[PDB]
DNA sequence: GGGCCCTCGATCCG
DNA sequence: CGGGCCCTCGATCCG
DNA sequence: CGGATCGAGGGCCCGATATC
DNA sequence: GGGCCCTCGATCCG
DNA sequence: CGGATCGAGGGCCCGATAT
C-alpha cells in the first residue's frame, strides 16, 4: 500500500576526496553532508524504504565482490535494509577518508550486486544508484556496456553528483564560493582532463539509460542540497481521488483529480 | 596428460548427524567413510588425482580468507596414508562425537563463500589441472530458503564456477520427505551441455554413495582413438 | 622334459 | 487504517 | 487593556479489507 | 454462508 | 461376499468487517 524502493549511495572515499579546493569543503564533506540529508529524510519521516551504502576507495575491501583481485578498495559499508541512527552515527563520523583510488564504474558494479541480491522477490517497487565521485580517479571502459545492459534488464536508475555542475551547454561554463549558493558553486577552471574525461563517459551512460534528458540527472554537491532531486526516484504519487465535473444535465465527465499544490 | 583436482564439500549442518531413525549411519557417517574409500581406491590405482576434504557450516573456521564456519581439513593434495588416518578418526558414532568436539556443528553458513573458498583452492594448484570437481555431499535440499541473498548470490557463484571449468555434482543424502532437486541444486550443478538432464535418485545407502561417486570419479579415459572405416570413403572416429 | 605361472623389462601411445 | 474535512484550543499580536 | 487568526492538535465518513 | 466435490464408512444382498 | 448412501472432510464467492 506504500512504494517502496531499494536505493543504495555509493560514495567516493579516494584520497582524491579529501584533497579540498581553497574555501571550498572537500568533496568528501560535501557528499557526506548530501548523504546525510538524503538518509535523514528517509530515517526521520519513518518512510518503509531500505537503503545500502558503498564506499570506494577505502584502504581495505570487504566486498562480495572482493574475490580475483577485483575491487580490492570497494567496502560495502551499509547491505540493503531500512537505515538507522546507527548508520546516520557512522556517516557523521565513523566513516573517514581512505588513501586508495577505486575505479568508479567498479563501485557501481558493486552496487549492482546489491540490488540484484537483495531485491529478491517483488518486495521493492522501484531501483535506484546514486553515485558520488569527483571523476579524478583513473577509469577503465572494459564493460561500460555490460554496465549499461544490467542497469536497463534490472530497471535501476542512476544519479551522479560530483563536486561541480553542468556547464552551460554554449558558453559560460572564480572569485567567492558558498556551499548551496546559487551561481557561483563551483571553481570553473578545477576540472582536470581527468575530470572532464570521467565526465563525457557519464554523460554518454546517463544518454543512454534516460534519453536526452539523462543529462539533467547529474548534479553539484552543492545544488543537490538546496533540492529535492535525491528523492526525485523515490518520490510518491500525490494522493488522488475520483469524481466527475458534471455540464449541465446529460454531460458528465469522469475526473480524477489531486491536489498539486499543498504545504 | 595432467593431474585431476577433486575437492569434496561436507555439510555439517544439525540435519546431517540425525540417522533418520534407521540402521544407517547418519549421512554425515556416510560421507565420511565413502571419501576414505575413494582415498584407498586412488592409493591402489594409479592416477595423479589430486584430493581435497573441505567442511561447512562449523563453528570453526580454517581457511585461506578466513571465511566464517568453513574448515578446509585437507588442501588439495595426493592421497596419503596419514590422511585416511586422519578421517578415520571421524568415522562411527563414536567419530561423530570426536567431530563435534574438535569443530562445531549446526552453524550458519553461506554457500556462495562456500564455493569461493573452494575455488580459491583450486587456484594455489601449480601442476596443469586437468579436470576441476567439487562433489558436494548434503542431505539439506532447500539450503537458505529462509534467507534470499544467500541463496541468490550462491546461484551466481556457481555459474562463475561452470564458467570456469569446474564441475559440481551433488551427493543428496536421505531426507525425510524425499530430496528435492528443484528446490536448490537444478541449476546450480554442473549438467551436461548436449542436454543428458535428471540423468541420479537420493542416497540411502553407503553403497549406492560409493557408486555414484566413484561413477564421476574419474573422466573418460579412451585407451585408443582408432577409425571405424565402414567403407574406402565412410569412415567415422571412434574411442 | 613339459606345462604352468609370475615378475620385470623393453616397446610403444596418450 | 487511511484520507479529507472541520472545529476547538492556545499563543501572538493590535485596538 | 479582548478579538481576530492561524498553527497543530482533536474527532466522523468511506474504499480496501482479512473475514464467514 | 452456500454450493460443490470427493473419499471413506456403515448398510445391507449376491 | 459390491452398490448405494451419508456423514465429514476439502476448496471458491460474498455481506459485514475492524481496518
Amino acid at each position: 500500500s506504500g512504494n517502496k524502493a531499494a536505493v543504495v549511495l555509493c560514495m567516493d572515499v579516494g584520497f582524491t576526496m579529501s584533497n579540498s579546493i581553497p574555501g571550498i569543503e572537500s568533496p568528501f564533506e560535501q557528499a557526506k553532508k548530501v548523504i546525510t540529508m538524503f538518509v535523514q529524510r528517509q530515517v526521520f519521516a519513518e518512510n518503509k524504504d531500505e537503503i545500502a551504502l558503498v564506499l570506494f576507495g577505502t584502504d581495505g575491501t570487504d566486498n562480495p565482490l572482493s574475490g580475483g583481485d577485483q575491487y580490492q578498495n570497494i567496502t560495502v559499508h551499509r547491505h540493503l535494509m531500512l537505515p538507522d541512527f546507527d548508520l546516520l552515527e557512522d556517516i557523521e563520523s565513523k566513516i573517514q577518508p581512505g588513501s586508495q583510488q577505486a575505479d568508479f564504474l567498479d563501485a557501481l558494479i558493486v552496487s549492482m550486486d546489491v540490488i540484484q541480491h537483495e531485491t529478491i522477490g517483488k518486495k521493492f517497487e522501484k531501483r535506484h544508484i546514486e553515485i558520488f565521485t569527483d571523476l579524478s580517479s583513473r577509469f577503465s571502459k572494459s564493460q561500460l556496456d555490460i554496465i549499461i545492459h544490467s542497469l536497463k534488464k534490472c530497471d535501476i536508475s542512476l544519479q551522479f553528483f560530483l563536486p561541480f555542475s553542468l556547464g552551460k551547454e554554449d558558453g559560460s561554463g572564480d572569485g567567492p564560493f558558498r556551499l548551496g549558493g546559487h551561481g557561483p558553486s563551483f571553481p570553473l577552471k578545477g576540472i582536470t582532463e581527468q575530470q572532464k574525461e570521467g565526465l563525457e563517459i557519464v554523460k554518454m551512460v546517463m544518454i543512454s539509460l534516460e534519453g536526452e534528458d539523462g543529462l539533467d540527472e547529474i548534479y553539484s554537491f552543492s545544488e543537490s542540497l538546496r533540492k529535492l532531486c535525491v528523492f526525485k526516484k523515490i518520490e510518491r504519487h500525490s494522493i488522488h481521488w475520483p469524481c466527475r465535473l458534471t455540464i449541465g444535465s446529460n454531460l458528465s465527465i469522469r475526473i480524477a483529480a489531486y491536489k498539486s499544490i499543498l504545504q | 596428460s595432467g593431474r585431476d583436482s577433486l575437492i569434496f564439500l561436507v555439510d555439517a549442518s544439525k540435519a546431517m548427524f540425525e540417522s533418520q531413525s534407521e540402521d544407517e549411519l547418519t549421512p554425515f557417517d556416510m560421507s565420511i567413510q565413502c571419501i576414505q574409500s575413494v582415498y584407498i581406491s586412488k592409493i591402489i590405482s594409479s592416477d595423479r588425482d589430486l584430493l581435497a576434504v573441505v567442511f561447512y557450516g562449523t563453528e570453526k573456521d580454517k581457511n585461506s580468507v578466513n571465511f566464517k564456519n568453513i574448515y578446509v581439513l585437507q588442501e588439495l593434495d595426493n592421497p596419503g596414508a596419514k590422511r585416511i588416518l586422519e578421517l578415520d578418526q571421524f568415522k562411527g558414532q563414536q567419530g561423530q562425537k570426536r567431530f563435534q568436539d574438535m569443530m562445531g556443528h549446526g552453524s550458519d553458513y553461506s554457500l556462495s563463500e562456500v564455493l569461493w573458498v573452494c575455488a580459491n583452492l583450486f587456484s594455489d594448484v601449480q601442476f596443469k589441472m586437468s579436470h576441476k570437481r567439487i562433489m558436494l555431499f548434503t542431505n539439506e535440499d532447500n539450503p537458505h530458503g529462509n534467507d534470499s541473498a544467500k541463496a541468490s548470490r550462491a546461484r551466481t557463484k556457481a555459474g562463475d564456477l561452470r564458467d570456469t571449468g569446474i564441475f559440481l555434482d551433488l551427493m543428496h543424502l536421505k531426507k525425510p520427505g524425499g530430496f528435492d532437486i528443484s528446490l536448490f541444486y537444478r541449476d546450480i550443478i554442473s549438467i551436461a551441455e548436449d542436454e543428458d538432464l535428471r540423468v541420479f535418485e537420493e542416497s540411502s545407502k553407503l553403497e549406492d554413495l560409493l557408486r555414484k561417486v566413484r561413477a564421476k570419479e574419474t573422466r573418460k579415459r579412451a585407451l585408443s582413438r582408432l577409425k571405424l572405416k565402414l567403407n574406402k570413403d565412410i569412415v567415422i572416429s571412434v574411442g
